[PDB]
RNA sequence: UUAAAGGUU
RNA sequence: AACCUUCCC
């Protein structure tokens, strides 16, 4: 009885862009894995076709880290918004387990067709 | 310096493993034999084959470094020999 | 009862004979890899939920083909129906039935899986990992069923021993193709789950001993083209069986079938990187972490271990003649030498020297020292050797005659014996008697000791558990300090000892330490940080008093390695030898109350104290290379400031080249050392202590993870087990908080005192009885599956 | 009394070794086997005949003058 | 191995 | 232990 991911991992709003400083203000749904030794986000969701860079300012504020993303994954979500064609991005170097946890949470509590 | 230069020049980079240098270049082989049965399967006769080459026997000695003729190595006469037999041979062509 | 049997068989028309009576289930005892929100581990449980049926064969013969039915809820029935009609077309999926039958007054659903085997691979891994002599009863059945041996093979004496019965290596190796085909079949399952959009965890509970996969209960489905097979516990738990059963021997044959002859590789080929990548893609396709065939490109110590494990597995396919120094011709003053300019480690891959000097003009004292030490010229100028007395690889014979070395009987002091006898000693029926003597030896003594280095075998370690264990073990060496020192600070105990193979023909170690000034020594040390210097260690034969007639031998290592290893471990280990109250008690005297202080320290606040001790049968000649590399890495962990990554890697390469797989000169002929450790180098005792601590921590981890978990009545220990499983098989990065917590737990409940390969431990008896800390059988199983050695009660 | 046998076996092997017996491989091998096995015996009823077998080795050469050296 | 939390004597 | 609740298929 091996369970994929007990407990669900939540998400905040983050900023991304195509390259370098293309990040404008806030354009991404960042599914996070918060640990008390620093916050580490898991996945990115967007309605933007091709975003490769993302950014988060450090906790001290003086710094801001950029994250490089994988090629997009396309799916459709069902909502009162009707169908939503959305593209999902994994920060390159994400292991299979974080991918599985995010995908399981999404397929469990977010509608898909 | 002639059988070693040829095999070195065939390397793509010039690097060859050390353990193949005496295997394909050395001109003398010394086999050590613990018993007659192992002698039968490996060093039988005046000429044998090893390392994909043909070698011919020239000298055989016992543990006491005394000469043994090839006729004395029998089955029944084996118990009368010091038996780490060292057989040295030259690579024949 | 009859209709259930006629429905379970169904269309396939099989002659099922019920193993469980009636329309009821059949509880069994099976091993599980389990992880809930409550409990985790890899342990044996009771499995109800099942109605087995054995299949008959023409003349009513019973075969291993089971029709296991599964009673469960309606929701699970729907969930497994909607996912099996997605992975239906994969060969590696056992055929399901999914029918509904009226059991008693209500209609219940069943998921009938056709033609499985009695045991899964969790059972095989558990039986070969947690081994006990007189409780086997399932390893025997697995071996007998698949024609690895017979039933009368188990009536032998010590049939499980790796040392006194070296034929068990052949019995296991006949069970090594069902594992290769299982890996081949799980790769297809992973690909099918990918292309079909399914996410889930692959556990080796759901793969029968053929290769088919038959559970989809904890799976989820996403859009096609993106499916995630989570294979981290599967491969990690399976790793030791791959080399214990020698599963990849079929790669030695052409077209990968055991009936065809072996592949005839080119003799001059030394770089097998493409083959290594091909094998990794073949069998470990969905292993997420990256793999570096050559460990010169690794990122840190942990990645070095991770890639060296895979290289250990993959180097058993390539010819033994391609491993060793990579020699190359260079010209000086118009005269050509043949000198070593690299190495090809079985574990570390190909390493190239950075400061190779081609077309030089003169050789200084440093260069003359370097070129006189490597085996290049000595082997290339000698004649070929074929020694039938040993199975170890023989390269060359330096002289024209072999030398036989004898041992003298020893002198007798008659006056003391006469005095003692006059004092009423040595009578009949006395509690004291002579048992220690000087034993003599015949001509073949050392060449008989090399057939004990024959005992070393290539071993693949469980990489995730090994990484966690190394992180825990590193905390026992935190109170110390270390680093590099200049040639001024080196302290040499005795300067009248031999300098090694070449160099003993000219003087002792004093001559080579005066001749070279401090600048030359510093230059040699700095050279060793970016080049590899293979050396030769002589094999001397000892002459001392003992109680057993074995001709013990020692290693005369050369002088260059001595200097360069001193300029590291002098400062590393003088701190270890000068600390009081630590776990490692090296350097603490027993006089002036040292023994009492040590014993009182090892009794430091244990709740229900018991004492236990053990000894490894053959520590030096059977220790796997992976653990020696681990010990060297944790010793080099102290150079975080004085050395960059490249310097650390090249120092590790030098160590592996001259104290692990060096070229030994035994009686005037050069032989290749399979592995183990060379007793006679600078850091033998400290590396042995590190290895001992690693084994103890591994035993504790195995003892804790194999406990049921539902029965543990203490919440803190249950949460500790849960988080231990998470930190082992669900995290890629070190968690310092839980490492500290587990180290504190071990120090509280399992107090050690270590000195080289000797250990004394005070442990909580209640926890040990409950299975929360390591017992002695946990040590025996760990030794069996991680040391290729079976330990008995004569040592513990 | 077995201690006497073990000590005299030690002395006999010492004198045999110093008589250049080890220049013949098989004779030295047999002598070493006998000496090592006498030291490990646990009853006096096997050590004595192995001792007599080992003494028959020295009584066969012509390097030890016997009549003179048993001057009593 | 058996949703969770809470509740009383 | 009895016991009920938002329940859970
Ligand atoms: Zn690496
Ligand atoms: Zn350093």
């Amino acid at each position: 009885n091996n369970e994929l991911s007990p407990v669900a991992l939540r998400q905040m709003s983050c900023a991304a862009g195509t390259t370098q400083t293309a990040c404008t203000d806030d354009n991404a749904l960042a599914y996070y894995n918060t640990t008390k030794g620093g916050r580490f986000v898991l996945a990115l969701l967007s309605d933007l076709q091709d975003l490769k860079w993302a950014r988060f300012p450090k906790s001290d504020g003086t710094g801001t880290i950029y994250t490089e993303l994988e090629p997009p994954c396309r799916f459709v979500t069902d909502t009162p918004k009707g169908p939503k064609v959305k593209y999902l991005y994994f920060i390159k170097g994400l292991n299979n387990l974080n991918r599985g946890m995010v995908l399981g949470s999404l397929a469990a509590t977010v509608r898909l067709q | 310096n002639d059988a070693l230069n040829n095999i070195i020049n065939n390397a793509r980079d010039g690097c060859v493993p050390l353990n193949i240098i005496p295997l394909t270049t050395a001109a003398k082989l010394m086999v050590v034999i613990p018993d007659y049965n192992t002698y039968k399967n490996t060093c039988d006769g005046t000429t044998f084959t090893y390392a994909s080459a043909l070698w011919e026997i020239q000298q055989v000695v016992d543990a006491d470094s005394k000469i043994v003729q090839l006729s004395e190595i029998s089955m029944d006469n084996s118990p009368n020999l010091a038996w780490p037999l060292i057989v040295t041979a030259l690579r024949a062509n | 009862a009859q209709s259930f049997l006629n429905r379970v068989c169904g269309v396939s028309a099989a002659r099922l004979t019920p193993c469980g009576t009636g329309t009821s289930t059949d509880v069994v005892y099976r091993a599980f890899d389990i992880y809930n929100d409550k409990v985790a581990g890899f342990a044996k449980f009771l499995k109800t939920n099942c109605c087995r049926f054995q299949e008959k064969d023409e003349d009513d013969n019973l075969i291993d083909s089971y029709f296991v039915v599964k009673r469960h809820t309606f929701s699970n029935y729907q969930h497994e129906e909607t996912i099996y009609n997605l992975l239906k077309d994969c060969p590696a999926v056992a055929k399901h039935d999914f029918f509904k039958f009226r059991i008693d007054g209500d209609m219940v659903p069943h998921i009938s899986r056709q033609r499985l085997t009695k045991y899964t691979m969790a059972d095989l891994v558990y039986a070969l990992r947690h081994f006990d002599e007189g409780n086997c009863d399932t390893l025997k059945e697995i071996l007998v069923t698949y024609n690895c041996c017979d039933d009368d093979y188990f009536n032998k004496k010590d049939w499980y021993d790796f040392v006194e019965n070296p034929d068990i290596l052949r019995v296991y190796a006949n069970l090594g193709e069902r594992v290769r085909q299982a890996l081949l079949k799980t790769v297809q399952f992973c690909d099918a789950m990918r292309n079909a959009g399914i996410v889930g965890v692959l556990t080796l509970d759901n793969q029968d001993l053929n290769g088919n996969w038959y559970d989809f209960g904890d799976f989820i489905q996403t859009t096609p083209g993106s499916g995630v097979p989570v294979v981290d516990s599967y491969y990690s738990l399976l790793m030791p069986i791959l080399t214990l059963t020698r599963a990849l021997t079929a790669e030695s044959h052409v077209d990968t079938d055991l009936t065809k002859p072996y592949i005839k590789w080119d003799l001059l080929k030394y770089d097998f990187t493409e083959e290594r990548l091909k094998l990794f893609d073949r069998y470990f396709k969905y292993w997420d972490q990256t793999y570096h065939p050559n460990c010169v490109n690794c990122l840190d110590d942990r990645c070095i271990l991770h890639c060296a494990n895979f290289n250990v597995l993959f180097s058993t396919v390539f010819p033994p003649t391609s491993f060793g120094p990579l020699v190359r011709k260079i010209f000086v003053d118009g005269v050509p030498f043949v000198v070593s300019t690299g190495y090809h480690f079985r574990e570390l891959g190909v390493v190239h020297n950075q400061d190779v000097n081609l077309h030089s003009s003169r050789l200084s004292f440093k260069e003359l020292l370097v070129y006189a030490a490597d085996p290049a010229m000595h082997a290339a100028s000698g004649n070929l050797l074929l020694d039938k007395r040993t199975t170890c690889f023989s390269v060359a014979a330096l002289t024209n005659n072999v030398a036989f070395q004898t041992v003298k009987p020893g002198n007798f002091n008659k006056d003391f014996y006469d005095f003692a006898v006059s004092k009423g000693f040595f009578k009949e029926g006395s509690s004291v008697e002579l048992k220690h003597f000087f034993f003599a030896q015949d001509g073949n003594a050392a060449i008989s000791d090399y057939d004990y280095y024959r005992y070393n075998l290539p071993t693949m370690c469980d990489i995730r558990q090994l990484l966690f264990v190394v992180e825990v073990v590193d905390k026992y060496f935190d109170c110390y300090d270390g680093g590099c020192i200049n040639a001024n600070q080196v302290i040499v105990n005795n300067l009248d000892k031999s300098a090694g193979f070449p160099f003993n023909k000219w003087g002792k170690a004093r001559l080579y330490y005066d001749s070279m000034s401090y600048e030359d020594q510093d230059a040699l040390f700095a050279y060793t940080k970016r080049n590899v210097i293979p050396t030769i260690t002589q094999m001397n034969l000892k002459y001392a008093i003992s109680a057993k007639n074995r001709a013990r031998t020692v290693a005369g290592v050369s002088i260059c390695s001595t200097m360069t290893n001193r300029q590291f471990h002098q400062k590393l280990l003088k701190s270890i030898a000068a600390t009081r109250g630590a776990t490692v008690v090296i350097g603490t005297s027993k006089f002036y109350g040292g023994w009492h202080n040590m014993l009182k320290t090892v009794y430091s606040d244990v709740e229900n104290p018991h004492l236990m001790g053990w000894d490894y049968p053959k520590c030096d000649r059977a220790m796997p290379n992976m653990l020696r590399i681990m010990a060297s890495l944790v010793l080099a962990r102290k150079h975080t400031t004085c050395c960059s990554l490249s310097h650390r890697f090249y120092r590790l390469a030098n160590e592996c080249a001259q104290v692990l797989s060096e070229m030994v000169m035994c009686g005037g002929s050069l032989y290749v050392k399979p592995g183990g450790t060379s007793s006679g180098d600078a850091t033998t005792a400290y590396a042995n202590s590190v290895f001992n601590i690693c084994q103890a921590v591994t035993a504790n981890v195995n003892a804790l993870l194999s406990t049921d978990g539902n029965k543990i009545a203490d919440k803190y220990v249950r949460n500790l087990q849960h988080r231990l499983y998470e930190c082992l098989y669900r995290n890629r990065d070190v968690d310092t908080d839980f490492v500290n917590e587990f180290y504190a737990y071990l120090r509280k409940h399992f107090s050690m005192m270590i000195l080289s390969d000797d250990a004394v431990v005070c442990f909580n008896s209640t926890y040990a009885s409950q299975g929360l800390v390591a017992s002695i059988k946990n040590f025996k199983s760990v030794l069996y599956y991680q040391n290729n050695v079976f330990m008995s009660e004569a040592k513990c | 009394k077995m201690s006497d046998v073990k000590c005299t076996s030690v002395v006999l092997l010492s004198v045999l070794q110093q008589l250049r017996v080890e220049s013949s491989s098989k004779l030295w091998a047999q002598c070493v086997q006998l000496h090592n096995d006498i030291l490990l015996a646990k009853d006096t009823t096997e050590a004595f005949e192995k001792m007599v077998s080992l003494l028959s080795v020295l009584l066969s050469m012509q390097g030890a003058v016997d009549i003179n050296k048993l001057c009593e």
